[PDB]
């Protein structure tokens, strides 16, 4: 139990901080993301070396080698599918993810538009009990009141 | 070892994941209103208590009166006529 | 990762599929609005 | 000049685009709309206190 | 290095398709515009 007005600070100043350090690792997935699409474009070019014999490979008339070739060349074929699939599904995912991040900062600044609006309210009522209080009347006539302690006196 | 490397692709998918979903609970749950009604939530809060000392000053000093304000805006008027009757005294 | 994602979405409802229903036909009467613009400003 | 070329397709797109902006216009505009009287309101506190 | 290539990016938001789309649209445009006074000039 604290000050409500006080801890609002305190809980906007972790706020931030917070929300940063999810900026930061956004990134990091895309990093990555962009990685294995290079290594996926890498394995199929080997293939496409592969293929490149292949092509060639009845260079020599001869269509028992490119057997060879071809049934190699399939190994990195599965392969290309295998991880080709694999980064069709995160390719949507993170985009969620951009929406949130987006989506969610404009909101936190709505808020510090009025963080600062409500403290002087605050403060403008915090006087106004504080002034007229201690200005609760001068002819009192009760000597409750500052001045009419003095008249009595 | 080819499996290795699978598991390490998503290693750090769903860690960036989790930290998503761990400021998107965090984030709204301490934004969860601003006009809660209820003073569960922070700004409702401050608002009751900016009420709480406005009827507080009121009390301290009774306000005009109904009929004091309208003699007074009357009397105002009154003036503004009687000020009109100099309007037209001076004019004509 | 779920258990959170429901967790936040009780904490605020989320749009009626009337309100999002009528929000993107308001953008539509908008979009058609804006397409009434689209005539009078052209034609 | 989204016609300038003569297509309206393209126009669209960019009427649809706006509109984002145009929510967000009056969303933050009627929002100052009710400070506007707030803060006066305070003034007449401070000159009259 | 690609850490930082999106990081950078995600503090500012690129063009858009349609933002550059006009923006080598409009340009054209202003290719023809140009072209129109290419033939306003020469003719
Ligand atoms: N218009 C007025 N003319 C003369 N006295 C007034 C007037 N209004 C209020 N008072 C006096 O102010 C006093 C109220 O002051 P306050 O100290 O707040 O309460 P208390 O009188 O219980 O000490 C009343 O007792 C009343 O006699
Ligand atoms: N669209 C809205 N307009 C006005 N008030 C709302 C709206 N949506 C929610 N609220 C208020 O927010 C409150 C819910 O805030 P929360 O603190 O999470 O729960 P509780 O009200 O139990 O404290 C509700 O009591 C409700 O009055």
């Amino acid at each position: 139990q604290e000050a409500p007005e006080d801890l609002l600070e305190r809980l906007l100043g972790e706020m931030e901080l917070e929300l940063i350090e999810l900026r930061r690792a956004l990134a990091q997935t895309i990093a990555t993301f962009k990685s294995t699409e290079r290594q996926r474009d890498a394995q199929q070019l080997i293939a496409q070396r592969w293929y490149e014999k292949a092509q060639a490979a009845l260079d020599r008339g001869n269509e028992q080698l490119a057997r060879e070739a071809l049934g190699q060349r399939q190994s990195y074929q599965s392969h290309t599918e295998a991880l080709g699939k694999s980064l069709g599904e995160q390719r949507a995912l993170v985009e969620q993810v951009r929406g949130q991040l987006q989506k969610l900062e404009r909101k936190y600044l709505e808020l510090k538009s009025q963080k600062n609006l409500y403290l002087a309210r605050l403060k403008s009522a915090i006087a106004a009990q504080k002034i007229e209080e201690i200005a609760g009347n001068l002819d009192n006539a009760s000597a409750s009141s500052l001045f009419e302690r003095i008249e009595t006196k | 070892e080819r499996k290795y490397l699978e598991l390490k692709s998503q290693k750090n998918l769903y860690l960036a994941r989790l930290k998503s979903a761990i400021a998107a609970q965090k984030i709204e749950e301490i934004a969860g209103n601003l006009d809660n009604a209820s003073a569960s939530s922070l700004f409702e809060r401050i608002e009751t208590k900016i009420l709480e000392l406005e009827a507080e000053r009121e009390l301290l000093n009774p306000p005009p009166s109904p009929l004091d304000k309208k003699f007074e805006q009357w009397e105002e008027q009154q003036a503004v006529e009687a000020t009109l009757a100099a309007m037209k005294a001076r004019r004509s």
